[PDB]
């Protein structure tokens, strides 16, 4: 039974790694949004 | 994984039940049980 108690934590690691992947995807999305402040075309409309 | 751990907990509990029944069966089948000392106690009380 102790081995099942030990492999449940190896499933918990999979849970937290999927959470880590989702948060990394949000960081990679919002850093791309934040670096491109205004687009190349949002500058064109201010010029217009 | 946690459900197949608690099913093994149930199997552990069933084998503890079987062991407790084996202990009860051993205390009943053995020679120096309640009945032996009961007959000897009553018989010696009469003789005494």
């Amino acid at each position: 039974m102790q081995e099942q108690a030990l492999t449940e934590l190896d499933a918990e690691k999979k849970i937290l790694e999927q959470s880590r992947a989702g948060a990394q995807s949000r960081v990679d999305s919002y850093r791309a949004l934040y670096d491109e402040n205004v687009s190349a075309e949002e500058k064109r409309t201010m010029d217009l | 994984v946690r459900r197949t751990a608690t099913e093994m907990q149930r199997e552990h509990m069933e084998i503890q039940q079987a062991q407790t029944q084996a202990q009860l069966e051993f205390l009943q089948r053995k020679f120096s049980n309640k009945a032996l000392y009961s007959w000897l106690r009553g018989r010696l009380a009469s003789i005494y």
